[PDB]
């Protein structure tokens, strides 16, 4: 019983962790570029208005 | 036209359906656009008609009807 | 060196095929029988040499499959 | 000095226009991913703020 379940678990965990590591990283990269350019635009906007 | 160019901008800046965006559809509650999403929406509205808006008068805009009202 | 099992077959696979349990199991498997946890002998055997059996049966164009519930069975391909 | 400063203002204005266009273009593309990740994949799993 143990021998079965332990295996199953190992495979589950490895796939999950590696897939999330692979995807979330680039998703956050994109989000961060968009955040950065928006922040630059807002600073430029405020300084221009003033 | 302006009253449909506004929809063109809103749908493609928030990703919501054209049917969803009615005149009285508020961005935050109906369309779900949050702080940064609404900021980008107002920026896109500025770009489409190549105009500029004051900060306070822009932030006062929080609905499709209000959006067109300031646009038209 | 020559005349050495490794030239033709992995040692673990030959070790499995030489076991006294294999003919029974083979016969059964081919007939479509599913193998669960209760028939210890068979199940344990399967577990011990899983990959060798899989590789073996592959020759036939058939998959030796393991369901999540822990039971083994044979699934033939189109070929 | 004010005329000289109105020239810096105009440089900032041109920069601001460029940044504005770039930000809007980024959002347009990102919208598709947002509609596609409505599967409940984004709330915590993909958006790891860490």
């Amino acid at each position: 019983a143990i021998r079965v379940t332990q295996s199953d678990r190992d495979l589950f965990k490895h796939l999950i962790t590696e897939a999330t590591s692979y995807v979330s990283a680039d998703y956050m990269r994109h989000a961060n570029e968009r955040r950065t350019h928006l922040d630059e635009a807002l600073a430029l906007r405020g300084e221009l208005f003033g | 036209t302006i009253e449909e160019r506004v929809k063109k901008i809103i749908g493609e800046q928030l990703g919501v359906k054209q049917e969803e965006v009615t005149n009285n559809a508020s961005f935050v509650e109906d369309l779900g656009a949050d702080s940064l999403d609404t900021v980008e929406l107002v920026m896109a509205l500025e770009e489409e008609f190549d105009t500029e808006i004051p900060d306070e008068e822009a932030e006062k805009i929080t609905t499709v009807q209000a959006a067109i009202d300031y646009i038209n | 060196s020559s005349t050495h099992i490794e030239q033709f077959m992995p040692v673990k696979l030959a070790q499995a095929l030489a076991n006294s349990l294999f003919p029974e199991l083979d016969s059964q498997l081919r007939a479509g029988r599913h193998i669960g946890i209760d028939d210890l002998d068979n199940h344990a055997f399967l577990m011990d040499f899983q990959e060798q059996l899989e590789e073996f049966y592959a020759r036939y164009n058939v998959e030796l499959i393991r369901a999540p519930e822990g039971f083994f069975y044979l699934r033939p391909r189109s070929t | 000095e004010m005329e000289n400063v109105q020239k810096k203002l105009r440089k900032l204005e041109r920069d601001y226009y460029q940044i504005r266009e770039q930000v809007v273009s980024a959002k347009a593309g990102w919208c598709a991913v947002m509609r596609m990740v409505k599967d409940n994949g984004v709330e915590r799993r993909l958006h790891r703020r860490e």
